[PDB]
């Protein structure tokens, strides 16, 4: 049992590590194009 | 927090009462010797809703036991999880009140009622945070009907602002031991309409039929019939014990469900219901518990809801879940059964989440619901009442202790009122 | 010296403020313990040395959700006294959270309003969060808005109301709490933003492409709305705004202060590769009729004012060409007495990303707060829903016995009625 | 002498410090016996503190911290009821921050090694084994008795178990947290823990 | 030099000065033997070999708390003859403390007070704590105050008195005893500070969150008031307020000398780091009516003078701004004949926290001793209690056969009415 606020509203560095362990990460173009 | 006072009355009421204290003790992780087990914060931060702490740290019950026999008092005392109950709250009365509303309400039960209001008093004024009462009793007998509704009445003029919540056991017509159910129950409904605001109808017909069909049971003992009741009892008060996303309450249930104040009679469901054969084999998700909560048999009362119309319902959910799936499940079940809901109450579905699942499960739901099919049983036991009252069936046991025949016709007229009010709102 | 006070009432307000203060703490680098390892002056008071207490107050008549914040990881962040637990929740009743059990909480919650607004002069506003159909969301919110009106005369009140859903209600007393709140919301609040629930469930379904969203995903999106709303007070920008002129730029008349809310872009990280997010397309996605957070179709609503706030790396005139193309495109129709209809503020800081959220990291974002005559549909559907159940006195005895008088429902009807007739008087 | 003169920890501290004082004076106008502030000791020796899966942590990991002794019992309903709340305070407070701020060292009133391990299996903070005599020395030092069975030195039992007491460097008690005490604030006394003044240096 | 001789009469007097002579020892470095490991002479005297003994007398007719001090942790710090105890309790009777058993203890009390006079130069005052509800405290309180005012009448006779609370009290004869203290706390007392247990309870349960506090937790709160009041006498710094400037900017009339205390940075440990702890808010909390240390609402009255003794790291610029906003707020009112009715006692010494008490390391404190016309009401409840008591000859015979003369009871009621007559005419 882990209620919703505890289970998702934990501090960002712990959630950062937990999801780093699970894979966190007219038109216009660059100056090269004509 | 919010104290809830449990009182169980009668041979029937003490048996569900003991089974309810198996279930909530399993939910809160408490040993039968009283001490707490485990490291489970979410089951201990709200321990005061049903428990009290007591000198050595034993989580003593807030439970009051009354029955005018030395009968199931010592069977639940010697049984498992029976050493919890206080050896002061046991009020016996050693003469018997066998199958008589007189020996529970007017005579005999009136002398021991002066001591059980004492036990209600000193337990409740210790902390002045009472959310409600929780009364369990059968109306088809003696002590449970008579002294059960006698405590029902006198508790209401002393706390005339708080819930009392009866998990009543109605006659259950077919399987009916003894012969005075139509007299006892009909002469007890007319108090469960006046000084009551939350009544939970439970029959042994649909309790047996849940056993024979959704569990397929061959020898359904009285232990696991009460296990179905105690699961639904623990699910209707899950939010007073566990945190949640959409927090419900007994008063949130009372304000939202009942119309005009005499319409407080509710079917009850608890439907992750399978056998042990097909126990691994079920996709346990929100769209299919809604299919199981909304098909006849799963309701614990023997009044078929498809012959009537749910005026207001509630879908108090328990578990890990995502909320737009309960919201669209309430809307589409209202859409396909549009004839089964009321045209002058839009959105006839309460919803809530208690977050923490029941023990063993991963999701569940308690479906308490007002139905205008509930007069099906009221006319059934009033028909049995008038069939006996015309010929003056066994009545000298009743009036010999002192009651008037005029009181009985007041009971039948007040109960035939309840048949008419449901009909004109149907 | 900008200093805005956030007041959260009701169970919806408490957890929508858990995510609102989730976004604010990781935006500034304030850890949950309160320390950093003067841009924070609008939401945080610097207490002692190095710690930043929020300018928040949490109110609920039940303890079950508010001591959950106390017992959770955001324990040492908040000052322990504005965490207000009641004794019993109002239980879906306007009459109880306003008359009987609502009196023991307003005298002490406004006591903390005394001690939190007396620090520096020039208070900026009141970001109040509540539910409309909740008992304490409507009742306790009404008591604070009445007594903040008599205590503070001309201070701004930015109210965010989670309005009832058109289809969902999760209660049957939901019209009885929605109608009787607009009795005491017209003459008290200043800028009232209407919010829905399954409109943003639809946003998570279509834009975020997540199978099973829930209320904690609602509050992340709403937190990004408040952050982009008050990004000007925290950070510098090319066109800084201030909530003392949102009322002067959005609402023409003193009685009409009801606005829609929109955000753009809402893109999952796995689909963020297929597009290059530019300003000339996030404005169009913001104006798209299936992107608002109220579910009110604006094809039959004459727009009256708009408030588009831009965040991050944005040049000020591809904003201006985006607003040039939406003047000339027909499907949004502007009312004939308001020739110019936009305010375009620009801030330099891009929106931050919560870890474990579903929002992709984006270099530019738009939030639109738009006042339109489409709100007449939102209140005419509640007009039909309330009196159909108030046809035969349903559920009125709970309110009457708790402190309402029979006829308070009646007069709360004709002033909600006078609310819709002013809308079609504008539209002609 | 703090908090109690007639402690076994205090008398071994006294004999060791004053013996160093005598040897220093013999090697050398020195105050004999020495002064209490000048008295110094190592409270936990090297093989004292073990976390989960039994690895040794020396005293050097307790510096700049707020450390506290937790006297508990396995069969005590008080200790069983208080344990999840202390796990909760420990996890939320310690993980809410760049560094972790509090530390708990557990000492026991269990009957045997089986009860000891069954109570240990839920605890992630540091612990002292029952067979180590220090769990009796600190017991007599901190006056914590379940019943009156120690021959006590005119004491009274400062508290019944469970107990949290925040500890300074040299054995002084910094502040008492009143679970079962004169204030009797059961499970809310952990809120009263302040961690700026009781830095274990 | 400068010095304050402390007289502790009654069971309340012994236990208030019990915490007082613990805090006074902690602030100077006076170890509990007398040895430190010139800002100490007001409370301690040198004894040649580095010993500092208090300038004190502990008077109690019952040998139940004084002998407990003689077998405590401070045995070898007090003078053995300075602890003067009787053999028989006055036992809640003003007749014993003033007519029968107050003759073999009062001759020894003025003997030790005499020796405490002629060993110090510049005797500033006679700060005394008593127990006016209670036989030893009130009875010997009357005899000590009269006999000190016939041989030492010139020096200050400043007195803190534990008046009974209106609802909560622990006797039945204390309405008799309290009105029988009135002819010693009026025509002999120079400075009277009204206290009661219930308001001190309210301070330590609302501000320190100790829901169930005890007697010693009240004594530390009073001991901080004593140290902060006599903080100018020892510590140096800014504007200094001794015990001559005390009763010349505060006491308006010769007989109007009843005031109230409002030491109010009363924060335990977990509300202190979360707040500003600034000069601006300690004044707002001290002037808050629920922080009044005796139960008396200043709104039902009218201030004549207030002396806010600031201590710690406060600077005069914040003091002058904090007192300025007290003038602007219309809740707090002053008499029309005292336009300037404020004094400041800025001192450069942070308050000392007891190691194991219920306070934090507060950097700045303030205690304000205020005369208001609302203090007639702590005698108005006293009128009602004596009227129903004395109407038909209540517990009277205990006085009658013990030295009391009838008619003394009636003139105490007329003296109490004469006090209320002055307090109702001064506020005009
Ligand atoms: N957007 C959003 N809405 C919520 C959330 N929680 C509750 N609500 C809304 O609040 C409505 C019910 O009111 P609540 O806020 O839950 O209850 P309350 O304000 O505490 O008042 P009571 O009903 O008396 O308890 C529901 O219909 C939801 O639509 C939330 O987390 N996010
Ligand atoms: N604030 C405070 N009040 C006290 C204290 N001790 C006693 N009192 C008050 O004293 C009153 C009772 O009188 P006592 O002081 O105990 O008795 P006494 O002064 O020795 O005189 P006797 O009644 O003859 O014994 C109680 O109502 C308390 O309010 C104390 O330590 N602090
Ligand atoms: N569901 C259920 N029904 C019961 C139980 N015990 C008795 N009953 C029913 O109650 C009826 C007997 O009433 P009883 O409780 O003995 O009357 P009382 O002893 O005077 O309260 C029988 O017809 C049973 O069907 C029980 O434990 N569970
Ligand atoms: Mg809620
Ligand atoms: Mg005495």
């Amino acid at each position: 049992w882990t209620t919703e606020t505890r289970s998702e509203y934990e501090p960002p560095r712990l959630r950062r590590d937990q999801l780093k362990a699970a894979g966190q990460w007219m038109a216009i173009h660059v100056s090269r194009t004509h | 927090m919010r104290e809830i006072v449990h009182v169980q009355g009668g041979q029937c009421g003490n048996q569900i009462g003991a089974k309810f204290w198996e279930v909530i003790s399993d939910e809160h992780g408490i040993d039968p010797t009283g001490t707490y087990c485990g490291d489970s914060d979410l089951q201990l931060e709200r321990i005061n809703v049903f428990y009290n702490e007591a000198t050595g740290g034993r989580f003593v019950p807030r439970a009051i036991l009354m029955d005018l026999e030395p009968g199931t008092m010592d069977s639940v005392r010697a049984g498992p999880f029976g050493q919890l109950f206080r050896p002061d709250n046991f009020v016996f009365g050693q003469t018997g009140a066998g199958n008589n509303w007189a020996k529970g309400h007017y005579t005999e039960g009136a002398e021991l009622i002066d001591s059980v209001l004492d036990v209600v008093r000193k337990e409740a004024e210790g902390c002045d945070c009472l959310q409600g009462f929780q009364i369990t009793h059968s109306l088809g007998g003696g002590t449970g009907s008579g002294m059960g509704t006698l405590l029902i009445s006198k508790v209401r003029e002393e706390y005339p602002d708080r819930i009392m919540e009866t998990f009543s056991v109605f006659p259950s017509p077919k399987v009916s031991d003894t012969v005075v159910e139509p007299y006892n129950a009909t002469l007890s409904v007319h108090q469960l309409v006046e000084n009551a605001d939350e009544v939970q109808v439970i029959d042994n017909e649909a309790l047996y039929d849940i056993c024979f069909r959704t569990l397929k049971l061959t020898t359904p003992t009285y232990g696991d019939l009460n296990h179905l009741v105690s699961a639904a009892m623990s699910g209707v008060t899950c939010c007073l014990r566990f945190p949640g996303q959409l927090n419900s309450d007994l008063r949130k249930l009372a304000v939202n469900l009942i119309p005009f104040p005499r319409l407080h009679f509710f079917l009850i469901g608890f439907a992750p219901l399978t056998s042990r054969g097909s126990q691994q084999y079920r996709a346990l998700s929100v769209p299919e518990l809604t299919q199981q909560m909304f098909d006849a048999k799963n309701m614990m009362c023997a009044s078929d809801p498809r012959h009537g119309r749910y005026l207001t319902a509630s879908a108090m959910f328990r578990g890990r879940m995502s909320t737009k799936e309960v919201d669209e499940q309430m809307l589409n079940v209202q859409n396909k059964n549009s004839s089964y809901f009321v045209e002058w109450i839009p959105n006839n579905m309460k919803s809530s989440v208690c977050d923490i699942p029941p023990k063993g499960l991963k999701m569940s739901v308690t479906f308490v619901g007002n139905s205008t099919a509930i007069q099906e049983m009221f006319k059934r036991v009033s028909d049995q009442f008038t069939a006996m009252f015309r010929r003056k069936a066994f009545l000298h046991w009743y009036t010999g202790e002192g009651m008037d025949e005029m009181e009985f016709t007041e009971a039948e007229s007040n109960m035939n009122d309840l048949v008419s009010e449901y009909q004109q709102y149907q | 010296m900008r200093e805005v006070i956030s007041i959260h009432v009701g169970q919806a307000g408490i957890q929508i403020g858990n995510a609102c203060w989730e976004l604010f703490c990781l935006e500034h680098g304030i850890q949950p313990d309160g320390q950093m390892p003067d841009a924070f002056n609008t939401f945080f008071s610097e207490t002692g040395a190095g710690k930043h207490v929020p300018r928040c107050v949490f109110l609920d008549l039940e303890p079950t959700v508010v001591d959950e914040v106390r017992t959770g990881t955001y324990r040492h962040l908040f000052h322990p006294e504005q965490l207000i637990s009641g004794k019993e929740d109002a239980a879906n009743n306007f009459a109880r959270g306003h008359y009987t059990i609502g009196k023991e909480i307003v005298d002490l919650s406004l006591d903390r309003i005394r001690k939190l607004a007396d620090n520096c002069t020039g208070l900026q506003g009141f970001l109040m969060f509540n539910a409309v159909g909740g008992g304490t969301g409507s009742g306790l919110g009404c008591l604070l808005l009445e007594r903040l009106s008599v205590d503070y005369g001309k201070k701004s009140k930015l109210n965010f109301c989670s309005w009832p859903s058109p289809q969902v209600s999760t209660a049957v007393v939901e019209p009885y709490n929605s109608v009787l709140s607009t009795h005491s919301l017209l003459e008290h609040t200043d800028v009232a933003v209407m919010l829905d629930n399954e409109a943003i469930y639809d946003i998570c379904r279509r834009n975020l492409d997540i199978e099973r969203p829930t209320y904690t995903n609602l509050n992340r999106l709403i937190a990004q709305v408040i952050s982009s709303l008050t990004a000007s007070l925290r950070f510098d920008g090319a066109l800084n705004v201030d909530v003392t002129e949102f009322q002067t730029n959005l609402v023409p008349y003193p009685r009409i202060h009801f606005m829609l809310s929109s955000y753009a872009p809402i893109i999952s990280a796995e689909k963020a590769y297929h597009e290059q997010l530019s300003v000339a397309e996030i404005t169009n996605s913001a104006f798209e009729p299936a992107s608002m957070m109220a579910k009110c179709d604006p094809r039959h609503g004459k727009y009256m004012a708009c408030c588009l706030m831009y965040r991050g790396d944005v040049v000020p005139k591809d904003v201006n060409a985006a607003v040039a193309t939406i003047k000339t495109k027909r499907t949004i129709q502007f009312v004939d007495w308001c020739p110019t209809g936009f305010k375009c503020g620009i801030n330099y800081q891009p929106p931050t990303v919560v870890p474990g959220g579903d929002l992709a990291k984006v270099m530019r974002a738009v939030c639109m707060i738009s006042n339109s005559t489409a709100i007449a549909e939102v209140f005419s559907r509640m007009d039909h829903k309330f009196d159909l159940m108030y046809a035969k006195r349903a559920f009125v005895h709970w309110y009457v016995g708790e402190g309402m008088e029979e006829g308070e429902f009646s007069e709360a009807r004709e002033d909600l009625a006078a609310l819709e007739k002013d809308y079609e008087e504008v539209g002609i | 002498s703090q908090p109690v003169f007639a402690s076994p920890l205090n008398v071994e501290k006294r004999r060791l410090n004053e013996e160093r004082a005598l040897m220093q004076a013999q090697k050398a106008n020195i105050q004999l016996p020495p002064n209490y502030g000048d008295m110094d000791l190592i409270l936990f020796p090297e093989g004292s503190l073990k976390n989960s899966n039994n690895t040794v942590i020396p005293q050097s990991h307790l510096k700049g911290k707020s450390v506290a002794l937790y006297f508990a019992d396995g069969a005590d309903p008080k200790c069983a009821s208080l344990l999840p709340f202390l796990l909760n305070y420990y996890r939320t407070m310690n993980e809410g921050g760049a560094n972790q701020k509090i530390e708990i060292i557990f000492v026991s009133l269990d009957r045997d090694r089986e009860a000891f391990e069954s109570h240990r299996a839920h605890m992630p903070w540091l612990s002292i084994d029952l067979e180590n005599p220090l769990t009796e020395i600190l017991k007599r030092h901190f006056r914590v008795m379940k019943e009156y069975e120690v021959p006590t030195y005119g004491y009274g039992s400062r508290t019944g178990v469970p107990s949290v007491i925040v500890i300074g460097s040299d054995g002084r008690e910094a502040q008492f947290l009143p679970i079962c005490s004169g204030l009797e604030e059961g499970d809310r006394a952990l809120l009263r823990w302040d961690w700026r003044n009781t830095k274990f240096a």
